[PDB]
C-alpha cells in the first residue's frame, strides 16, 4: 500500500474522521514525492547497468559463478540476475508508494523459504542488493539516496 | 473423502521467466484421494520434489 | 518512397485490416494466482 | 491505445470500466493534443531523418554497404532506407496511441526470425533506429524529445 | 491431470483460448467451437475424424518403380557363385 | 477490437502512408469529445440497474412476454432477459468510450442472430428494449452525450435487426 | 500415420492374406531405395534455412505481399509465412522417407485450405513458394532423389489448390 | 514400422530428424532383407504351426475342449484354431514391420473385451500363442528364433 | 438488382416511413454524382478491349500460367480467362452507374469461389487481374471517376479473395 | 538419470574434462548394457507372474489379507498390487539405466510420507519387493540377477 | 543420454521399454565405445584447439580485443578463452553422451542473457565455437569428425 | 583420366597392360558412376556455389573489391565471379575423369602467370577456391565430399 493510504487506515482503525495532523504527515508526503519520482526514473533508464555494476561488485570473478557454485551453468546465472532485476523493480515502487509493504507482500514473503529448498545462498544475495544500493545511491544523487536506501536495507533485513 | 494435504516444490528447468511465479515453485494444496496417486506422478515427472504429504482429511485404514 | 507504397491501390483500407489471425487472440489477458495477491486481481481470478 | 487495452480488462472481468481506468482515459485525452503535435513534427521531417541517420549508419557500419554486405547496392540501399522510414511511421504511431502496442504488432513480433531470413544484421538495424532518434532528437524540444525517447528506446529494446 | 494442460496452464494459470497452430484441423476447429455463444449451435464441430483413402499406390513412386524393374527385368540372368553346369541346366520360364 | 485512435492509425498502415493532416483533424476531433465521453460513461455504470428497469417497464413487462407461453415467463428466462440487456447496454458504454462501433461488431453482433433464432428470442422485441434502454440513458447522459450514445444503440438495433 | 512397408502389410490384412513373394519384392524394392532416401533427407534437413530464403526471395518477397497491405507485411505475418513453408518442407521429408504420400494428407493437407481461407492467405502464391522450394530441392538433393522428392512436393501443391 | 515410429517422435518434437534416428533408418533397412526371410520361413511353416499348437494348448488345458468349455464342438474348435492363425498373421506383419504397432493395433488393443464377451479364457489364448513360439522356434535357426521370439513374447504380454 | 435510389427506398420501407428531407437529400446527392457516372462508363465500354489486354499483360500472361500445365495454357482456357476478365468489367460498370455494390454480389460474387475451386482456377492470379484492371480504368476514367470506379474494384477482389 | 549423465555430471561440478577413469567406467557400463536389455525384456514378459508369485510368496494368506489387516478389502488389495507393478518398473527402468537416481526421483521421494499417513506397514512392502527380487532373480539368470538385484535392494533400503 | 531419453518416454506412457526402444539402446551401447574414442581425442587436443581457435577468432574480429571492445585486457581476454574451454568441454561430454541435451542444460540455456549482462557479443562467441570446430575437424578423421561436427553445429545454434 | 595414365605408362615401357594396372581400370570404371552424381550436384548447384563463395572471399578480402583493387567495378568484379566459375567447371571435369590432369592442363599452367600479367593477387584467388570448397562441402554428402575435397585443395595447391 501506499503513504497515503497508510494514514488513511491508521484513521479509520481510530474511525477518526482526517485531522489536520493526519493532513500534514499527508503534506510531507506530498512534498517528496516530486524528488521520488525523479529518482524512479533514473532508476529505470540505468537498470541494466546498475545490474551489471553490482554483479561485478559481488557476483562474478567468484566461487559461485566457479564451477561447483551456485551460480554456475548460464540456466542459473541468468536466474540470479533475473532475482536482482526483481529486487530492483520492487525498491524502485516502494520508494514512490513511501510504503515498505509492497516488498513485504510480493518480495519478502516465502523468499527464504524458496531460497533454501533451492539451495541459494541467502548471504549472497543479500551482499548483491547491498552493492545495488551503493550503485543506486550514486545515481539518484544524495536527497535520493537516503530515501532509496531505506527499501534496500528492509529487503536486505527480510533476506 | 479423504482428502491429502500436501507440500512440493517444482523448479523451472526448462525456461527462466520474467513473472514472479512464487506460487508454481512453491505450493501447499488439498489433494482428493484419487488424485493425489496422479498428481503425485506428475510432480516426479516434472522434476519437483515433494516435501511433506499429510492426509488432511479421513481416517487411515477405514474399510468405508 | 517508392519500395514502401502498395503497388496496388488499396482502396478499402478496412478490408486489409482484420486479415490474419483475429485480434481477440491479442487482446485477451491471462490471469495467474501469482498476481492475486491483493483483494480485487483475486476477484479478476475468479471471474476469469 | 491505452482505451483499448481499459476496455479489453473490463470484458475480461464482465465489468463496466473502473473509475481509476476512466481517470487514466481523461489523462489521455488531455495529453493527445500535445502528442499530436509530436507525432506532426517527425511526419514533417521524415524525409531528412531518415537520410541522416542512413548516412550514420554506414558510417558507423562500413561493412553492411559493401560488396559483401546485405545493404551493398542501390537497390538493397534503398530496401535498407525504406526499412528505416518503416520504424519511422511506427513510432510516430506509437506516440499518437500512447503505447507501444501500435509499433509492436507491426515491426517488433517476428522480427528476429524475418532478418535472420533475409540474413540482415539485427544490431545494424537496431543502431540505424538510435541514428534516427538522434536526428528526431534534435528536432523536437526537450520535453517532446524525451516522449518521443521512449518509443525509439523500445523499438532498439526490442531488436537486438 | 494430463500433462498439456500440465505443460501450459501449470498450477496456477486460468485456462485460456489456446488458438493453436500445429496439428492440422486443429486451428479452424477450435476458432469454430471459439466463436459459438452458448446454445448457439450444437453441432459437433468434429463428429469424428474421417479416414482417408490412398491416392498413390507404392510402385507409382519413383524409386520403388526403378527397383522393381531392375529386379524383374533381369530377374533371370547368370548366378555367380553357382558352377557353370548347375546354371545351364537351370531353366528359367520354369512352369507354363 | 478497435477504437477511433487506432481505426485511424490501421488505416493508415494498410496504405503505409504517414499520418497526415486530414487524418490528425479525426484525431483531433475524437479528443474534444473524449471528455464528454467518459462523463457519460460513468453516469451510465452508476445508473445502470435503474435504466434497465425503466427500459424494462417501458416495452418487456406487463406483456404477453411475460405472461405464460411468453418468451420471457419463467423466473429463469426472465432472468436471461435482463442479463441481455445488461449486455447491450455495457457494451453500447464500451463503444461510446472507444468512439468505435467495431467492438459491438466482434462480440455482440456476430451470432446473435442466429442464436436468437436457434432459442426463439424474438428479434423485434429485444430490438424495441435497446430503443428503450437508448431513451433513457438519453436523459441521463445529457444531450451533448446523448447524440454519441444514440449511434451505438442505434448501431446495435440495426445489427440484430 | 503409414509408410511403404506398412501400406503392405495394411493392404493384405483387409485381404486376410498371409504376406506372399510378390508383396515381399515390394518391400525389398522400398529396402534398397530407403539408403537413397536417408541421404537426401540429411541434405534437406542441414540445408532447410537456406531453402525457406531462396524460395522466398523466388515468389513471396519484393512483392505486393510484403508492401503494406500485403498478407505477408508486418513482421508477425512475414514470420508466419516462412513458419509454414519450414513446415511443408519438414512433411515433405518425412514423406521421403516414409514412401508414402498419406503423411501428408493426414497432418498437413487436411483443413489447409478452409484454414487459408478464414485467414485470407492467399494459396496461390503458398503453391508458388512450395513450387520454389521444390525446385531448389531438387538441386540439393541431386538426381536420383529429385524424382523421389517432387512427387511429394507435387502432391502439397495439388492439394492446396 | 520403426521408420514410422521415428518419424512420430521428430514429429511430436516438431524438429527434422537426428541423424542417429537416420542411422537406425538405415540399420533397419539393411536388416529388412534377413527379416523378410525370417517371415517368409514361418508363413510356408504356417499350417504345421497352428496345428501342433493347436494340439499342445488343447493338451495343456483339457477344459477348453470339454462340454463346459468355449472351444468345446466342431464349429468352436475350428474358432480357436482360426484365431491362432490371426495370431500368426499378424506375428509375421510384425517382423517385417520391425514393430509391435502393426501387431498392436490389430489384435492386442480391444481383446480383453472381446474375449470377455465371447467367455473365451484369455490365459488359455496366451498358452496357444506360447504353443505357437515353441513350434516357430524350432522350424526357425536360432538367431532368426530369437528375433521371432519378441514378437511372440509380446503377444502373449499383451495377453495377460 | 439494387441501386442507391431504391436501396434508400427499400429502408424506408421496412420502416413503413415516408420518404424524409433527410433520405430526399441523399436522393438529391446520387442525382448529380449521376452525369460523372455516365461518363466514366462511356469510357469504360469504348476501351473494354484494351483494358482486358493491358491486364493480362501485366499479371495473367508471359507466365508459368499460359506455359504448358498451366491454368490458362490452351485457347480455350485462354479465352475463358478472358470472357471471366470481361464479366467483371461489365459488371463492375453497371454497379458505377447503380452505385451500389449489391449487383455484385447478386450475379458476380455468389458462388464464384466455389465454382473456381472445382474448376481449379487460381483465385489469387483471378484477383491479381482485377487489380491491374482497375489501375487501368483509373487512368481512363480519370480521378473524380477514378475513386468511384475502384471500389466496386476492390469489392470484386475482396469478395474473390 | 543414467550412469553416464552420473559420470558426466561428476565431471561437471568438478569442471574437469573427461579422463582415462572415467572413460574406463563408462565403457565397463556398455559392456554390461547387452545383459541388462535381455533381462528388461524378460521381466516385462513375465511382470504379471512375477507380482503374483512374489504375493503368493508374501502378501496373500496373510493377516494383511485378512480383515483387519491393511490389506483387506479389494480396493487395498488392488492398491497393494499396483504398488508392486510400480515397483517392478522403475527397478527395470533403474537396471536398464545403470542409475538408482531414477528410483529415488520417481519411486522414493515422498513414498514413506505417504504410507505413514496411510497406515501401510513398510516391512510388509519391503517383504513384497525382496520376495519380487527372487522371482526375477530366477527368471533373468545368474549374470542378470546380480545387476537386478541391487536396485531391487536400494527401493528396500529408501522404504525402510 | 539416449537410454535416459528412452527410459523417460517409458515412463509417461507408464509402459515397459518397448522391443524398438531396447533395441536402440542396444545400438547406443555399441556405438559408445566408438564415441569414448572421439571425445578422448579432443580432449587431449584440448589445449591446442583452444588456443588455435582463440588466435582465429581474435584475427576474425579485431574489435574484440580492442579497447572497447569486452575481451581486451589480460584478465579478459584469459575469460574469453576460459569460456571457449568451456565449450569444449561441454561437446565432449555431449559426443559420449550421443545427445545434446547434457551440453544443453550446461551451457544453453539463458546464454543470452548471461552474455548480455556481461556485454559479450554473442556473434563473436558464435565465430569462437566455429574456429574450435574447423581446429577439432582437422585433428579427427573424417568420420569422426562428422560427429563431432554435428555437436559443434548445435552449439553454434543454440548462441545466435 | 586414370585409364590414359595406365596407357602410357604401359607404352613407354612398350608391353601389354599389366594385371595391376588392368585392376585399377577395373576399379574406376566402377567408380565412375559415383563420380557422375557427385559432379552432377556441383553442376547444378554451380551457380550458388559461386555466388556463396564470392561474398566470403569479399568480406575475408575487403581490398580487392576497393577503389585501389582490381576487382573494384561491376565489369572487373564479373570477371572475378567468372573466374570462379571456371575453376568450378574445371574441378567437375577433375571428378569425372578420377585424375587432376584434366583440372590442371586448362587451368594450374602458367597461372602464375597469366595473373602476375593481370595483376591479380594470387593468395585472393585461392581464398575464393577453398571458399568454393566449403559450400561445395555442405551441399555434398560426406563421402561425396572428401572425393570433391581432393580436387579443390589441389587447385588451392596448386595457386598460391
Ligand atoms: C542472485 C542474486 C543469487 C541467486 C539467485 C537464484 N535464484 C534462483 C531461483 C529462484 N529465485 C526465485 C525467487 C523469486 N521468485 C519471485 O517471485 C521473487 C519475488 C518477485 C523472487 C525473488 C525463485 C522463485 C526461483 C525459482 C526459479 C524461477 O525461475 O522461479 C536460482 C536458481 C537455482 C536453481 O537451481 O533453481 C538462483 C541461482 N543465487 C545465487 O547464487 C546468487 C547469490
Ligand atoms: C407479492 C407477494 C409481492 C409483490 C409482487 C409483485 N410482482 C410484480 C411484478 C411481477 N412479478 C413477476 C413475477 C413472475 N413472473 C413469472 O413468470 C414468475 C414465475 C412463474 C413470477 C414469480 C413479473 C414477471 C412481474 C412483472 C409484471 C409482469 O408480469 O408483466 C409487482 C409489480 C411491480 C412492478 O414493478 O412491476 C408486484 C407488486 N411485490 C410486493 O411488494 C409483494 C410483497
Ligand atoms: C430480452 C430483451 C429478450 C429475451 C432474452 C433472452 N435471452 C436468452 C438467452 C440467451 N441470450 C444470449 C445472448 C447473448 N450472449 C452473448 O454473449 C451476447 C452478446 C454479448 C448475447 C446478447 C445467449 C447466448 C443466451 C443463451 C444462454 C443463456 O441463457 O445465457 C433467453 C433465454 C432463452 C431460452 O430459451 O433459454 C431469453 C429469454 N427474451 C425476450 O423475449 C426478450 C425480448
Ligand atoms: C537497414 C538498416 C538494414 C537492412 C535492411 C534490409 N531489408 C531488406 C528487405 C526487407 N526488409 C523487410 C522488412 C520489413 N517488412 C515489414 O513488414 C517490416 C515492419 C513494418 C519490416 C521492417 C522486408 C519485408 C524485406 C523484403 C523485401 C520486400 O519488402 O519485399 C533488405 C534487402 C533484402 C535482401 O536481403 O536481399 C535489406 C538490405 N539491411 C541491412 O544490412 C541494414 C542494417
Ligand atoms: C507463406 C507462403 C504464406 C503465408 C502464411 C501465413 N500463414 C498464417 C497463418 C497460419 N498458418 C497456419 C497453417 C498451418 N497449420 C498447420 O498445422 C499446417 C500444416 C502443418 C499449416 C500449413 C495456421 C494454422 C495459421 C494460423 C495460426 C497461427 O498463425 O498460429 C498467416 C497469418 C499469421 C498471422 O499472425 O496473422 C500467414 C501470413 N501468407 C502469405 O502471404 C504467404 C503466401
Ligand atoms: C507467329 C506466327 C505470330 C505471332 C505470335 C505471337 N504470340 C504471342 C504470344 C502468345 N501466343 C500464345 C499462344 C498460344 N498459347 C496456347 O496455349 C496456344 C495453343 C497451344 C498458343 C498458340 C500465348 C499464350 C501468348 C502469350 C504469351 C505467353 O505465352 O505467356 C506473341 C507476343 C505477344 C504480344 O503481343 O506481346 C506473338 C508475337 N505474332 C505474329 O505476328 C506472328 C504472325
Ligand atoms: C469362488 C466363487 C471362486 C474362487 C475363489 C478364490 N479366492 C481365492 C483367493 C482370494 N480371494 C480373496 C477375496 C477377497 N478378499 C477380500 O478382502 C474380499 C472382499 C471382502 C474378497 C472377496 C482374497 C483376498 C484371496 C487371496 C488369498 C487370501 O485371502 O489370503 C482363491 C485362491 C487363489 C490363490 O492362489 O490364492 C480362490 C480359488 N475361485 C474360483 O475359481 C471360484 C469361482
Ligand atoms: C503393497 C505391497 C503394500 C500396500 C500398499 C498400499 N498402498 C496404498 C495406497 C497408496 N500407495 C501409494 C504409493 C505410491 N504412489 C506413487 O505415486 C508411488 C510411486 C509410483 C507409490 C509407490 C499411494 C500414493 C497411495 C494412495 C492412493 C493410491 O491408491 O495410489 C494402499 C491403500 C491404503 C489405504 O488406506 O487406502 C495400500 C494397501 N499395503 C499393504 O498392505 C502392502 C504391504
Ligand atoms: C570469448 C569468446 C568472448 C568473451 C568472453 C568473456 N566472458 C566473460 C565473463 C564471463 N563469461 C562467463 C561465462 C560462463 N560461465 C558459465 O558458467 C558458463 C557456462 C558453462 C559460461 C559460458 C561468465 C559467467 C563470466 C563472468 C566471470 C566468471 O564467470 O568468473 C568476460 C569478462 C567480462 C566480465 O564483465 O566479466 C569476457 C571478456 N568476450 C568477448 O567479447 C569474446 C567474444
Amino acid at each position: 500500500q501506499d503513504a497515503i493510504t497508510a494514514v488513511i487506515n491508521n484513521y479509520d482503525v481510530q474511525g477518526k474522521y482526517l485531522d489536520g495532523a493526519a493532513l500534514d504527515k499527508l503534506k510531507a508526503y506530498f512534498t517528496t514525492g516530486a524528488v521520488r519520482v525523479r529518482a524512479a526514473a533514473v532508476i529505470s533508464s540505468n537498470a541494466t547497468t546498475i545490474i551489471k555494476e553490482a554483479a561485478a561488485k559481488a557476483l562474478i570473478y567468484s566461487d559461485l559463478t566457479r564451477p561447483g557454485g551456485n551460480m554456475y551453468t548460464t540456466r542459473r546465472y541468468a536466474a540470479c540476475i533475473r532475482d536482482m532485476d526483481y529486487f530492483l523493480r520492487y525498491a524502485t515502487y516502494a520508494m514512490l508508494a513511501g510504503d515498505p509493504s509492497i516488498l513485504d507482500e510480493r518480495v519478502l514473503n516465502g523468499l527464504k523459504e524458496t531460497y533454501n529448498s533451492l539451495g541459494v545462498p541467502i548471504a549472497a544475495t543479500v551482499g548483491g542488493i547491498q552493492a545495488m544500493k551503493e550503485v543506486v545511491g550514486g545515481l539518484v544523487g544524495p536527497d535520493a539516496a537516503k530515501e532509496a536506501s531505506i527499501y534496500f536495507d528492509y529487503l536486505s533485513s527480510g533476506l | 473423502s479423504r482428502y491429502f494435504k500436501v507440500t512440493a516444490c517444482i523448479p523451472s528447468l526448462k525456461r527462466v521467466r520474467t513473472g514472479r511465479e512464487l506460487q508454481n515453485t512453491f505450493f501447499t494444496k488439498l489433494v482428493p484421494y484419487e488424485n493425489w496417486f496422479t498428481e503425485q506422478q506428475r510432480i516426479q515427472k516434472a522434476g519437483g520434489k515433494v516435501l511433506s504429504v499429510k492426509l488432511f482429511t479421513g481416517v487411515q485404514g477405514a474399510n468405508t | 518512397q517508392e519500395l514502401g507504397t502498395p503497388i496496388n491501390e488499396r482502396s478499402i483500407p478496412e478490408m486489409y485490416v482484420n486479415q490474419g489471425v483475429p485480434a481477440l487472440k491479442r487482446q485477451r489477458k491471462v490471469f495467474k494466482q501469482s498476481q492475486a495477491t491483493d483483494r480485487e486481481s483475486f476477484d479478476a481470478l475468479v471471474t476469469a | 491505445s491505452v482505451l483499448t487495452k481499459a476496455i479489453v480488462n473490463a470484458d475480461a472481468e464482465a465489468r463496466y470500466l473502473s473509475p481509476g481506468e476512466l481517470d487514466r482515459i481523461k489523462s489521455f485525452v488531455a495529453s493527445g493534443e500535445r502528442r499530436l503535435r509530436i507525432a506532426q513534427t517527425l511526419t514533417e521531417a521524415r524525409e531528412r531523418i531518415v537520410k541522416q541517420a542512413g548516412d550514420q549508419l554506414f558510417q558507423k557500419r562500413p561493412d553492411v554497404v559493401s560488396p559483401g554486405g546485405n545493404a551493398y547496392g542501390e537497390k538493397m540501399t534503398a530496401l535498407c532506407l525504406r526499412d528505416l522510414d518503416y520504424y519511422l511511421r511506427l513510432v510516430t504511431y506509437g506516440i499518437v496511441a500512447g503505447d507501444v502496442t501500435p509499433i509492436e504488432e507491426i515491426g517488433i513480433i517476428g522480427v528476429k526470425e524475418m532478418y535472420n531470413s533475409l540474413q540482415t544484421p539485427i544490431p545494424a538495424v537496431a543502431e540505424g533506429v538510435r541514428a534516427m532518434k538522434n536526428v528526431a532528437t534534435s528536432l523536437l524540444s526537450g520535453d517532446d524529445a524525451a516522449e518521443a525517447g521512449f518509443y525509439f528506446d523500445y523499438l532498439v529494446g526490442a531488436m537486438q | 491431470d494430463g500433462e498439456e494442460y500440465g505443460r501450459l496452464y501449470g498450477e496456477d494459470t486460468v485456462p485460456s483460448w489456446q488458438f493453436p497452430t500445429l496439428p492440422a484441423a486443429n486451428y479452424p476447429n477450435s476458432v469454430e467451437l471459439y466463436n459459438r455463444f452458448t446454445r448457439q449451435d450444437d453441432s459437433l464441430v468434429v463428429p469424428s475424424f474421417k479416414p482417408i483413402r490412398s491416392k498413390m499406390d507404392i510402385a507409382s513412386m519413383p524409386l520403388v518403380q526403378a527397383a522393381l524393374k531392375e529386379q524383374q527385368a533381369t530377374k533371370t540372368a547368370l548366378d555367380m557363385s553357382r558352377p557353370m553346369f548347375l546354371e545351364l541346366g537351370r531353366s528359367f520360364k520354369g512352369a507354363d
